[PDB]
Formats: structure tokens, sequence, C-alpha cells
RNA sequence: AGCGGCACGCGAGCUGGGUUCAGAACGUCGUGAGACAGUUCGGUCUCUAUCCGCCACGGGCGCAGGAGGCUUGAGGGGGGCUC
RNA sequence: ACCGGAGCGCUGUCUCGGCGAGGGACCCGGUGAAAUUGAACUGGCCGUGAAGAUGCGGCCUACCCGUGGCAGGACGAAAAGA
RNA sequence: UCGGGGCUUAAGCCCAGCGCCGAAGCUGCGGGUCUGGGGGAUGACCCCAGGCGGUAGGGGAGCGUUCCCGAUGCCGAUGAAGGCCGACCCGCGAGGGCGGCUGGAGGUAAGGGAAGUGCGAAUGCCGGCAUGAGUAACGAUAAAGAGGGUGAGAAUCCCUCUCGC
RNA sequence: GGUGAAAAGAACCCCGGGAGGGGAGUGAAAUAGAGCCUGAAACCGUGGGCUUACAAGCAGUCACGGCCCCGCAAGGGGUUGU
């Protein structure tokens, strides 16, 4: 025979927490959802997979230091343009940056990759624009 | 119908006049007419004159009526090249190229009805 | 005897030419460009072969695991049960009825939690 | 060879900070006149061959033709003053139809005069019968003596 | 022939581009009052003219 | 009145004074031509930047109605002395 | 018109550069070469690699193309290394 | 900066059980090829077993080109040789047939033979067209400005005035 | 080196300073038009099919998607989003 192509799905969105969650834990099923790889029709060349609107990120708990320790990196192409930003900080402004990054790489990177990135939408919060489905997950 | 007139064996380099033509590439012969009128690069005089030849055929030979007369194709194709030498000092005498053109003009008519 | 080679040459050379007439660059209209161009290309056309193999074999894989996690859970158990039943294939390849007819494979699934689960 | 042009033997170039090449004559073979290498020379083939080999040679073919009983030995030909429509009507008396060629092993001077002209009748004479005209051809249209010569020839 | 020298083959496209912000250019023409012709703008027409049209003395 | 790295930073950026070209001499070794981490005087750095990179500047398209006008700060750069 | 040392006056040599000049450079039109050139679709870091990479891994910045300008790099061009 | 990420009863370290992955290795299906063996007198052709990374290099076979024997012949104006086009056929291949377009008179099978025979390179030889680049330059910084005239066409030629070296 | 069997080698009108062209007309053929038989490629043009303005590359390979043109079907060629 020939393996089988799915045409053109609907795009399903989702919802899941954010407080209490161990921050890495959780993008590492995050992203799986974001590819088609939950999907019994996923595949490699099209992301069908699932527009992930998260909420309270403000509240992602992480082990050890990290709160301290982790550090945001930053570089201009400027001479001396690495700005290391910590986890901690980066709470305190921005925080739903940590997850969207602790996310952004653990895709891949092909000009889909990011594609793919766009198909999630963070807030810190709950709150965001009830769209939708976004059937609650845990 | 169509106009057939060619400028082929003719001086002047490619680029130029293949600059030339494309500004006025499929126009009204009133309009293109004015547009040679002032423009300027040399090529205005040899793309005005070999277009209006182009219309010279189409009123006794082919026959569309000036009134209708649309510009295609008027394509300018490079032909051979004039092959000189080069005042260089040190003991090098250079190779210099004045090239020629083919400028195509074929206008034809206004409708096909 | 003018041992004179003729046009042999280019003719060969026309061959390899239209063997690449297609390319990005004057390695489509040069005949030893799109000599190398042409190894390169075909070298790989062999290698992606195989890999072609294991490419398709993955995929069916992937597809296979998501849904045995969709209905129980995890892909290796799934086939290990399916091994230690007797089903000497359910053929990784056509595995994918998980792709059309979930029935099919959620009984499969009940065998395959059967066999040794 | 390249040796043999009316040209030059001094090098053109340098030999190092010229920029260009490093070569010398307009003689060599690599330029465009330059003459050429190992090949365009006179030069005879011819050989030795044994006796008695080729000889049987002669024999062998022959005697195959008498496999393919193509011969006979007429005493004389009616054909007497050399004309062609002589020997013709005699041909097509004898049985020769017009498309046979003729080695026409023979030794009559007259006779071969119209053979002499026959557009499928090459007309072989007995001094020199050889073998490959014997494959070429067909007609062994022997004389008495064509075959004392061919008798005389083989003595063993 | 000094320093400065090509370091490999421009490529087709390349130059194609560099000409591309290059290319031709339009005129602008204006209608001449008092008149029947085209002009540049402001300017005068020896066939049309400005106010006046001065000179105008073609055979 | 710091030390060090980056081809002991930097000659398609300069200098060429030092350097190991051909002259000559000097002290010097060699029967000698010449030679000597021994010295001395002189002595031609090659106009045109293809790609990258840097600094300024535009043309096209962009932003899932079309125009003006006023903004917001993602990120980044500068500024940090001292008697 | 040969190589040091000094001193006076003098001075854009310098502190330290600022304007000005015309002529080139830049925009309009006429003409219009060169070396070099495997093909290019050519950012950076950090490792690697026959040991100094846009091409390799990891991982990189940034729409597409141009004009003027500088010169770190393409182990830059010219020298089958003195 | 451990490749990264991210992990803190671990996604770290240790130790035990089972599972799955994952190589062109191996199993299967099919065609080739090579060595041995066997049927076949049987040449052909089929069954069986075992080898088939590979530079220099040693062995075997074949495609092609230029000319000759074949040629007082065979092919051809209803069309030779190249040339251009191709998603058909044959051969593992190098090529061969086919067909369409072009072209205008040579070409040569089956069997043999004779060789200046097969190009990607040698800062290789000649010839051709590009690359930079519509850029540098367009020869002295003594200098040009206007009126009329010729003409299809006047900065660039000629008559006059003006300037300057 | 070579028009063509033969010069029959282009009268005339047309635009244009000419140059060169557009018919007329020449011949079997002017796509034999005058250093012209036959017109490979590099080579620069022009029209149309596909694709390209968030984009990391020895440039293709392999598969999936879509666009155009083929094909009676099934199949194909061309293209390139990934």
């Amino acid at each position: 025979m020939k393996t089988y192509v799915p045409k053109q799905v609907e795009p399903r969105w989702v919802l899941i927490d954010a407080e209490g969650k161990t921050l890495g834990r959780l993008a590492t099923k995050i992203a799986t959802l974001l590819r088609g790889k939950h999907r019994p029709d996923w595949t490699p060349n099209v992301a069908m997979g699932d527009f992930v609107v998260v909420v309270n990120a403000d509240k992602i708990r992480v082990t050890g230091k990290k709160l301290e320790q982790k550090i945001y990196t930053r570089y201009s192409g400027y001479p001396g343009g690495l700005k290391k930003i910590p986890l901690e900080k980066m709470l305190a402004t921005h925080p739903e940056r940590v997850l969207e990054h602790a996310v952004k790489g653990m895709l891949p990177k092909g000009p889909l990759g990011r594609r793919l990135f766009k198909r999630l939408k963070v807030y810190a919060g709950p709150d965001h624009p009830h769209q939708a489905q976004r059937p609650e997950k845990l | 119908m169509e106009a057939k007139a060619i400028a082929r064996y003719v001086r002047i380099s490619p680029r130029k006049v293949r600059l030339v033509v494309d500004l006025i590439r499929g126009k009204s012969l009133e309009e293109a007419r004015n547009i040679l009128r002032y423009t300027n690069k040399r090529g205005a005089y040899f793309v005005a004159k070999v277009l209006e030849s182009a219309a010279a055929n189409a009123v006794n030979n082919h026959d569309m009526l000036e009134d209708r007369l649309y510009v295609k194709a008027a394509y300018v194709d490079e032909g051979p090249a004039l092959k000189r030498v080069l005042p260089r000092a040190r003991g090098r005498a250079d190779i210099i190229k004045k090239r020629t053109s083919h400028i195509t003009v074929i206008l034809g008519e206004k409708h096909g009805k | 005897p003018r041992a004179k080679t003729g046009v042999v040459r280019r003719r060969k050379h026309k061959k390899i030419l239209k063997l690449a007439k297609g390319y990005w660059g004057l390695r489509s209209k040069s005949f030893r460009k799109a000599r190398e161009t042409l190894f390169a290309a075909g070298n790989y056309a062999y290698a992606h072969r195989k890999r072609r193999k294991r490419d398709f074999r993955r995929l069916w894989i992937v597809r296979i695991n998501a849904a045995c996690r969709q209905h129980g859970l995890n892909y290796s158990t799934f086939i290990h049960g399916l091994k230690k039943a007797g089903i000497e294939v359910d053929r990784k390849n056509l595995a994918d009825l998980a792709v059309r007819e979930p029935q099919v494979f959620a009984e499969l699934v009940e065998r395959a939690k059967a066999a040794q689960g | 060879t390249r040796g043999e042009v009316a040209y030059s033997g001094r090098k053109i170039w340098p030999q190092k900070h010229t920029g260009r090449a490093r070569h010398g004559d307009i003689g060599a073979p690599i330029f465009v006149g330059g003459g050429v290498v190992f090949g365009p020379k006179p030069r005879d083939y011819s050989y030795t061959l044994p006796k008695k080999v080729r000889k049987k040679g002669l024999a062998m073919a022959v005697a195959d033709r008498a496999r393919e009983g193509k011969l006979l030995l007429v005493e004389a030909f009616a054909g007497v003053n050399g004309k062609t429509k002589e020997f013709l009507a005699w041909a097509k008396e004898a049985g020769l139809d017009g498309s046979e060629s003729v080695l026409l092993v023979t030794g009559n001077e007259l006779v071969r005069r119209a053979a002499r002209n026959l557009p499928w009748v090459v007309t072989l004479a007995p001094e020199g019968l050889n073998v490959y005209d014997i494959v070429r051809t067909e007609r062994l249209v022997m004389d008495l003596d064509a075959w004392e010569v061919f008798q005389n020839r083989i003595g063993g | 022939a000094k320093h400065p020298v090509p370091k490999k083959k421009t490529s087709k496209a390349r130059r194609d581009a560099r000409r591309s912000h290059h290319a031709l250019t339009p005129p602008t023409l204006v209608p001449c009052p008092e008149c029947k012709a085209m002009k540049p703008p402001h300017t005068v027409c020896p066939e049309c003219g400005y106010y006046a049209g001065r000179k105008v003395l073609e055979v």
C-alpha cells in the first residue's frame, strides 16, 4: 500500500494549568502536543499540533536554586552585549517568557518549529481570549 | 495584423538600448511617440525611428489603420562586437568592445473582431 | 587513418547534461558542473533508499505509539504483547490500522494487554 | 613527427615569472599547428609466409571449390578472336548465367579479352591463381594448361 | 589589476539585481493650453508655448 | 603612572628608523673568491573592494479595509571619572 | 646635494586640529577596460576538524535588493618562495 | 552553555528484572553475477551450495569512432550525414533501435581486418562569450560665454563678438 | 575555403540622412539575401508554466502537500511549500 495522509484537519485547541507544575516537566508534554505526536494522525511536514494556550504561568514552580541560579542570557551583536537575567527577575518581569522559553527549545527548528511556537499562547493570569473550545486538561 | 521592423546591424551596446526599450515596451503609437520626444538616451532617436518605420509597414503593406496601432514586442538582442585596442601602459594592449544591437518593434492593432 | 574523434564526446556530454538538466546554477548548463552535481545526486539516491526504509518504518511507529497511548498505554508494551501472543506480524507497516479503523486496533490492544500484560 | 615544422626552436615565454604557462616552440604537439606523436609514417606491412602451408592454402581452397562443384577444363573456348559476344554466347551455352563471378582460371589472352571487361567477371588467370580471389569469385573455367599450372604448383 | 580583485565569479542573478534597482525610468508630460501638444512641466513648447509663447517659428 | 591576550592585535591602515638583498667600508677569518647573533653609510609598501563584517543611507514588499497625525517601549547602544 | 652632536631665529613638525581653495571623488547624458573568476544560495559564537570554517555538529542573528564609505576576514589578487 | 534542553525520592550516581528501539549486520521476496557440482551427448536452458567494500595493480568481455576487404553490390530525393526534441523499446553498462522536428547526397549492415581512437582537468593550445562593471578611466586645472549660419542632426563644424594662456 | 543547378544576385512603392528594413518580385527553396550550405554549446535576449519579500546554503537527494499541462483509465512530465 502507501501510508496515509491526513487531509486538512481542524486545529484542536487545548488549555493547561501552570501553577504547581514543574517548569520543565510541563513543556516536555506541552511540546509533544504542539506537534501532532499525540495525535493518531501526526505528520512531520504540516503542523496540525494543538494550539496550547496556557493560564497562570506566573506561578510556575521549579526545583532547587534555579529561582536564583538559572540564568537567561541575551547577546546583541555589539561587543559586550551579553546580558544574563536570572530566573528570579525573569519571573518578576514578563514571567510568561520563562515558559515560552523552556518550551521553544523542545521543538525542532526548521521554518515550522517556530510556526509551532506561534501555535502557543501562554498568559500569566489565568484569563485568555476565550476564543473557543480550549478544553482544559491535566 | 502586426507590423515588423527590426534594427539589424546597428551601433551602440545592448544594455543601454535594452534599457531604452523596456520603458516604452507595449504602448500606444501616440504615447510612445510623446515618450521618445522626451527621453534622454540616443536610443531615443534609434528606437523612435525604427518604431516609426514599424508603423510605416502597417501603413502601406499590412494595414491595420494607424488609429488602432498598439505596440507589441520590441526586443533588442545583441549583435557582434567591434574589437579595438586600448592605450594601457606598462606593455599591455588591452581589448575594448563597441557592441552592436537589434531593436525589434512589432506594433499590431487594437481590436480582434 | 585519421582517427579523428568526431563528435562522440559531445554526444556523451549531451547525455549527462540531460541527466542533470534542471538544477540551480550554471551546473545545469555546465556539462562538467552537471557531472559533479549529478555524482552527488546519485550517491544521494542510494543512501536515501536505505534511509527511506528506516524513515517510513519510523513514521509508522510514531502514529502507532501515539494512538497506542490514546487507547491504552505504550508502544513498547503493545508490541511486546503482540509478540508474546502469537501475532507474528501486525506488520509495522500496516500496524497503522490505528490510522484507519481504530476498532481493529483497540481489539488488537485488548489482545496485546491480554498476551502478557 | 613534431620535429618537422618550418617554425622556431626558441621559447616564446621566459620560464618562470611569465605568469603564463611553461613551454617553448610552437612545434610542440600541445599547440596549434605543432606536430603529432608516434603515428603517421610510411610503413610497409608485408611479411613472410612458409611455402607448403600457403601452398596447401591454394590446394585446400581450390579443392574446397571442388567440393562446391564449380569448375571445368574447357580444352578450347569457342570465343575464338577475342570478342565479348562470342564468349558470351559460349558462356550461356556452357551454363554461365550472369550472376556468378569469374576467377576464370584459364590461359589464352584472347579468351580473357572478353573477360577483361565483364562486370561480374573478374577474369582470373593462372600464373597467379590466388586463394583470396578464389573466395571472392566463382569459376575455375580452366583450360587444360591452367590445370597443368595448378598441378605443377602442388607437387606434393 | 591591483589589490582589490573579485575573488570568484559574480553569479548572473546578482548582476540582474545590481541592475534591478537600476533599469530605465519614465518621463512625465503636461497638457499645453492655447495649443495642442505635450510639454515638460512649467517649460515652453516651440510647438505650443508659455503665456504669449515667445518664438514658435517652426517651419 | 597596572600586568596581559587577541598571528607576541593591527603594512589590501600608515611608518620603514631597526631588519637578513645586490655597493662600499669597518673591525675580522680565510693562501685565497668570498665569508663572520661583529659594526657602519646609503637604498622602489604595488591608484579602481567581487562576497563577508562594520557605519550611514535609500528602493521594493511587508503588517489579512484605505489616508493623515500623535504615540507605546520589546531589545539594544551611550553615559559611569576625579583632585 | 656624504653620517652624527649642538644652538639661535623661524615655522601647522607637534599640542590639535578649524575653516577656506579649486580640482578629482557623488547625481544627469555620450564612450566605456583590467587583473581575478570551480559553482555558489556566503552573518556570528562555541567547539571540532590535517590543527585559523557562512559550507561540519551543537548553536547561532537577521524581510528582498541596492547607494555612498571604511578596511578585520575570505589564510585576500600579482611571485609553480629569492 | 552538560550538544542542547531540562532534570534535585532526578531526566544525576549506584544496583537488580523485564520490555522496546535502533546498522546497509542478519531473516524474507525477487532479478543479476562469480566459483564448484548436477541434470541435460544436450551448446542452450533449469535445480543446488558458497563468494560479490576496495586505490596502485594482475585477468576476462564489450560498446563506440576513422578507413579497407565485403561493394560492377546494398540503402537514399517519397530524403543520406550531422544537427535539434523525447515521459517508448532493448543492454548491468558504455551505446543501439524508434519516433517527431532540421537538413540537403552521401552512407555500409552480418562477417573479418587497419588504427594518429574515447578529455575535465597539465597557472595546458587555439578560438568564442562573459565576470568586475554600466564601475576606473575618457591624456595636463590655460577656460570657456554668447550671437548668427550650414544642416535631417550643432557644446564638439564655420562667420562675428567676449574672456582667458 | 563553400550563395545557387544557373546571377536568376532583388527593378518598384514604403518609412528613414543614410544605415537598414516592410511587401512587390527571384528561384524548388531567400529559414540559400550576398564571406550567405549545414547553425552544437558557452552566450546574451523575449513571451509564457511553476515558485520566491521570518529567510541559514557543495544547492541536491527522498518523501508529503499544492499549481499548471498531458493522458480513455491507471499513470505521467514540469514546479517547489515542507
